């Protein structure tokens, strides 16, 4: 109810196009008493009717992630006030007109203590609207957040996989799976958010000259290939604590796998003897689960990449769609412009509609399904009940 | 004139729209908000004496947008009849 | 709650053969239970209240064609939502004639 | 019409919370200042002899800026001031607009319509709701704006430019100030602030009478 | 522009917190109770998760932004 | 001092990225497509369920858009042929990758469109199948990205 | 430096974004219009709905138009080689992309077009699908641009 | 000192590591679902355990990209000829020993899947088919291994 528009609003982030589908929403909403009794057969008005208050708050969430990013129709806000400030470079760097001319697209830099005064308070800082380095940060961000996010979410059904155990008496699925399962995913994945939190919590521009690949480490983390040359270390153990982390996640595979089939061997095969067990094929169903359990985890902590993949391209769509659409009628010297103006956002108001909220909206709300069906799923529902369909009166139709 | 209540719909809800973004953007335009300067027409010579001379185009812009949430404003009020005459 | 799945259960009746029009309505009304088939092997069309149900649906296609005719003309069709569940006499002969 | 009511205790009251806020608007919203400064550079022939710079009401300061000497080739440097103080300075005004106009229709109600006012005493329940919520809005824009009129002297101060300013810093240099803008209309600002603060909170009574809940 | 990193904190800290937790008190006792509680419990985590991440994504930055000759002159006058 | 012909190589990663991850998502869509059109003729309310397939398609238009702009971002003109050789190297990794993904999608999903035109509940081992199929080109954007960004 | 030779690059970027959209246009139109022909032999009624797979198949080459345009204004005698080749990536990226969009239009079109003569409520699908092949096109696009002017 | 052009080898070895290893993904899946969905038409209970070909099909897939990290992580500028040779040859045995074990899992796959909708008995040699089909993928990851590591 909340995590599916939470992460379609990830992917849809833009304040704007959050307005028009809250609005769209509530129309929906407020008109359904007249909706629901003007059936028709067009498909498309009933099926989005029928998901109307999952629209109102993927609405309200993709407002709240626009915000957050700070975008809106691929413009920032602003509100609070830039932590990023230019007139340092000239106070206290060594900038100058002559600087300024000669150099075309120039830099700019938070070593000299006055030009970055923190992070912007309510999401991203708007000047990245306007800077051309802007996809440098926003793709990092963007790719940690979606790690983050992604494995937050997994964990999470992890978690409710022993809410299923626990009530159902599958003493063993607790024990040598749940248990060693989320300490696997912890140990592996968990560990990579904990990595992201304190880089952003310790290194600086300081260290920007050595600063490490938080993917580089990650991979020779699972290598054992720790170097000596070039980049260094995050933090002080991390040696023996990666270490200790590679080596749990190991031995958790023969603990998922092995002990099951053989308890199970004892109790249902030697106690009985001392509905029938086959050691054969419970030991393939078990080595089953552990290597669709490891390879999923892979795949998918790899798969919730996919937030930031929609994100950017619904960012880069919007970006487009304005900047050679409305900029046209925008960029022009004459008076007339706000005629051209007029047709040109006849245009734009359609494309928009058509590719954003459409296109765009709809691969959010798919891919977002897809996450929930089996990235999320996969870890505790199993869903192979029925759909109790009662002699209840249906007929009204 | 006439038209069918789709087509009036969907003209009335373009021009509430159009009128809304349209009086946001030129509202913005006139402050001179710095996240619109790439749209201003401004030109390469516009850069010597100070920011004055780039506000007068931002404040040119405004008007542009100004005008145009005018235009909407109409089509809204004419597609708001058609509406009532549907 | 939307937590998790509602406990359910099976149950069974025995029920004297004029009565079980009556519950059966009142359970239709009622709308909390999912009848099951207990005799499958035997086609549904070979069964004892299949001529009952065959009447029904000449009188079904007998409303559908006044329908039909109604929507052909202008005259509307009342959307009352009156909402009676049948009763067990032979109100059926009645509403053929 | 009801000319009489002006006189009385709450008539009167509305008199008084219709001239102030409107003699804190001719204060604060009318105001233009401006500042000046000299400068004997180490070079006397560079001196910067005379410098002036203004700024306006909504104290978007930090816009403002001013040749300063760099006391090498005669050259100058861009000095911009310190900070902003909307927060305090708009807001503040921006209250001051609020309780005139509805003093004003206050008023308007008094004068020709008080029975609909007095009307199951709702229209003492709304002007006992609007006395609530002006009190708040007078306390907080008159905290702040005192907070800010202190900011404003200090950001406009010369002697404090002086002081950011780092000739003073090199030596052979000296720097004066040459003139500091007034301050007394913004005090009256912030006087009829604490004024229209405590009327608020005196009505309060004067309308639990009418609504009959004193 | 100095945002210093404690009241930001501390605000949404104190009111997703309270979203999260104090809000679950306050539903009725009703039948919806369960999932509203749940609406109000995974908002908080999924919203403060979101803005704790970008807020980070910025503290402690490795680089500054790259601007235009044109746009470096134009805030160079607009912000401070 | 670095060759001046040294962008090119980066430059094509760029347009190769995007080129053929679009003639993956472009193979995808129309299979798909075509197989929604034929199932719609005796099936009509499974055509909206049944456009999934072509979503996942433009899945791998998008990664190769995702790779395209992170290169063409990250392109420069002192750009050393290393970098420019690593930024070849993600574009190709990413958009045969995600081709070979639209062909897997493409006939995956005419096929399983028109089988649960005929059983409904194909439909999921379906899903599953085409979730395989884009995984080859999430593949190619990891491998993509982890060059890109060495 | 600055090659003699540099602009032969460029020049053929502008060449590329016109005349490979064109050719994608021209397939997604042909395709179409059969499609439209075969299909109005019993439904005339359907051709001004069904002629939309032809626009957006023209809307293809429009985008090929806009970056053959930008290349060719981008263009001058001393363009450095590093430009030029990021103007022969942007062609590239926009024509051989919407190459792949005409590819998917044309298909699409002209099976959604023979089914929506049978079935008219597949029309709609079509459409969506239709918009997901042409945001291939805008995909392109949006690269063509970013290297333009990178 | 080392060639400057010495990465161009590495790089392709990872471009093709996952590349190819993606196309025999991508064939294995392909054909495999849509031997699954011409059986789900009369036999749907056996979706799920059909299914087994398009996992052995994506193993590959992950094989390549394994390899591909190794090659990525294990690139640099200065990386000499001889260790880019090695980083090309183990690309190339993974890449192409996946390319083959993929085709055959497709192959073998879709005609055991048809097969056993006729005759369950089929499907434990099937699986030994697949296993012997797919540790060609295996020796291919391990050669790729030698040469990388190496």
């Amino acid at each position: 109810v909340i995590t599916f528009p939470f992460l379609f609003a990830v992917m849809f982030g833009d304040f704007g196009h959050g307005i028009l589908m809250t609005l769209f929403a509530v129309w929906m909403v407020l008109r359904e008493s007249r909706i629901l009794s003007q059936k028709n057969e067009n498909e498309m008005f009933s099926m989005v009717f029928s998901g109307r208050y999952i629209i109102l708050l993927m609405g309200l969430f993709s407002i709240y992630t626009g915000l957050i990013y700070n975008d809106c129709f691929s413009k920032s806000l602003n509100i609070f006030g830039s932590s990023w400030s230019v007139r340092p470079m000239f106070t206290i760097g060594n900038w100058t007109e002559e600087t300024l001319l000669g150099s075309s697209v120039l830099q700019l830099n938070p070593a000299i203590p006055g030009v970055f005064g923190g992070p912007y308070p309510f999401g991203i800082d708007p000047i990245w609207n306007i800077a051309t380095n802007k996809l440098t940060f926003l793709n990092s961000f963007k790719m940690k957040m979606s790690v983050i996010l992604g494995i937050i979410h997994m964990l999470f059904g992890v978690s409710l996989s022993l809410f299923n155990h626990i009530y159902f008496k599958k003493p063993l699925n607790i024990y040598f799976g749940f248990i060693p399962e989320i300490i696997f995913m912890s140990s592996l994945f968990g560990y990579l958010v904990i990595l992201i939190f304190y880089k952003w919590t310790a290194y600086d521009a300081h260290s920007s000259r050595n600063a490490p690949s938080l993917l580089i480490h990650f991979i020779n983390m699972f290598l054992f290939s720790y170097p000596e040359s070039g980049n260094a270390m995050l933090y002080s153990g991390q040696k023996g604590i990666q270490c200790f982390l590679i080596v749990v996640a190991m031995l958790c595979v023969p603990w998922m796998l092995l002990f099951k089939p053989l308890i199970l061997r004892h109790q249902y095969l030697r106690k009985k003897h001392l509905e029938v067990f086959d050691f054969g094929d419970t030991m393939v169903h078990q080595a089953i689960h552990t290597i669709e359990y490891c390879l999923g985890c892979i795949s998918n902590t790899a798969s919730y990449l996919r937030l930031w993949a929609l994100s950017l391209a619904h960012a880069q769509l919007s970006e487009v769609l304005w900047t050679m659409v409305i900029h046209i009628g925008l960029h022009v010297r004459s008076l007339a412009g706000g005629l051209g103006l007029f047709f040109i956002f006849a245009a734009f108001a359609t494309l928009t509609v058509a590719i954003l909220l459409i296109m765009e909206g709809l691969s959010a709300f798919l891919h977002a399904l897809r996450l929930h069906w089996v990235e999320f799923q996969n870890k505790f529902y199993t869903g192979t009940g029925f759909k109790f369909l009662p002699f209840s009166f249906e007929h009204i139709r | 004139l006439c038209c069918g209540p789709k087509l009036a719909a969907c003209g009335i809800v373009l021009s509430a729209w159009g009128v809304i973004m349209l009086i946001m953007l030129g509202i913005f335009f006139n402050v001179h908000s710095a996240v619109l300067i790439e749209d201003v027409p401004f030109t390469e010579k516009d850069f010597e004496n100070g920011p004055q001379n780039i506000y007068n185009l931002y404040e040119q812009v405004s008007y542009n947008c100004f005008i145009a949430a005018g235009l909407y404003l109409l089509l809204g009020g004419f597609s708001f009849c058609q509406v009532r005459l549907n | 709650e939307l937590f998790r799945s509602e406990e359910m259960t099976l149950a069974q009746l025995f029920l004297q053969s004029e009565a079980a029009y009556c519950c059966v309505s009142e359970l239709e009304e009622l709308g909390k239970v999912q009848f099951r088939d207990l005799n499958p092997d035997v086609n549904v069309f070979q069964r004892k209240f299949v001529n009952e149900v065959r009447r029904c649906e000449e009188m079904d296609r007998k409303l559908r064609f006044v329908e039909k005719e109604i929507r052909k003309a202008n005259i509307p069709i009342m959307d009352t939502g009156e909402n009676p569940e049948v009763p067990f006499p032979r109100d059926m002969i009645d509403l053929e004639a | 019409g009801q000319f009489r009511v002006v006189k009385e205790p709450l008539g009167f009251v509305k008199v008084l919370q219709w001239v102030f806020a409107i003699f804190a608007f001719a204060t604060c919203g009318s105001y233009t200042g401006e500042l000046r400064l000299s400068v004997e550079c180490a070079n006397k022939t560079e001196s910067a002899l005379n410098i002036e710079v203004e700024f306006e009401y909504p104290f978007r300061l930090h816009q403002v800026y001013f040749d300063a000497p760099s006391c090498v080739k005669g050259g100058t440097t861009k000095i911009f001031l310190v900070g902003d103080y909307s927060s305090s300075a708009e807001f503040f005004v921006t209250v001051a607009v609020f309780a005139f106009l509805y003093s004003m229709g206050a008023l308007a109600t008094y004068i020709f319509l008080q029975n609909k006012y007095r009307e199951n005493n709702k229209g003492p329940m709304m002007d006992f709701l609007a006395t609530a919520v002006f009190a708040f809005m007078w306390l907080v824009s008159s905290s702040a704006w005192a907070k800010g009129l202190s900011d404003v002297k200090m950001a406009t101060d010369p002697e404090n430019i002086i002081k950011e300013m780092p000739m003073c810093r090199q030596t052979g240099n000296t720097c004066k100030e040459l003139r500091d803008p007034v301050t007394s209309g913004l005090n009256t600002s912030v006087v009829f602030g604490f004024l229209n603060l405590v009327l608020w909170v005196g009505n309060l009574w004067f309308v639990f009478k009418e609504t009959g809940w004193a | 522009t100095a945002h210093s990193f404690a009241l930001p904190v501390i605000i949404f800290t104190t009111f997703w917190g309270l979203i999260g937790i104090a809000g679950p008190w306050f539903v009725p006792k009703g039948p919806n109770r369960g999932v509203i509680i749940t609406m109000l419990v995974a908002t908080a985590v999924c919203c403060y998760l979101f803005w704790l991440i970008a807020i980070l994504a910025q503290l402690n930055p490795l680089f500054g932004p790259q601007l235009k000759n044109e746009t470096i002159w134009y805030v160079r006058f607009l912000w401070e | 001092n670095n060759p001046e012909y040294s962008s090119f190589f980066g430059v094509m990663g760029a347009s190769s990225a995007m080129v053929f991850s679009a003639m993956g998502a472009a193979y995808g869509t129309a299979k798909s497509g075509t197989g929604i059109a034929a199932m719609s003729v005796m099936r009509p309310e499974l055509i909206m369920k049944s456009i999934i397939p072509v979503v996942m398609a433009g899945i791998i238009a998008i990664y190769g858009l995702v790779v395209a702009v992170l290169i063409a971002n990250s392109l420069t003109d002192g750009i050393t042929l290393y970098r420019s050789f690593l930024q070849l190297g993600a574009g190709l990794s990413v958009g045969l990758s995600g081709l070979a993904a639209g062909f897997a999608i493409g006939i995956v999903g005419d096929a399983g469109v028109r089988g649960t035109a005929q059983q409904p509940r194909l439909f999921v081992g379906m899903i599953l199948i085409l979730i395989f199929a884009e995984v080859l080109g999430l593949y190619g954007l990891i491998v993509a990205l982890i060059l890109s960004t060495k």
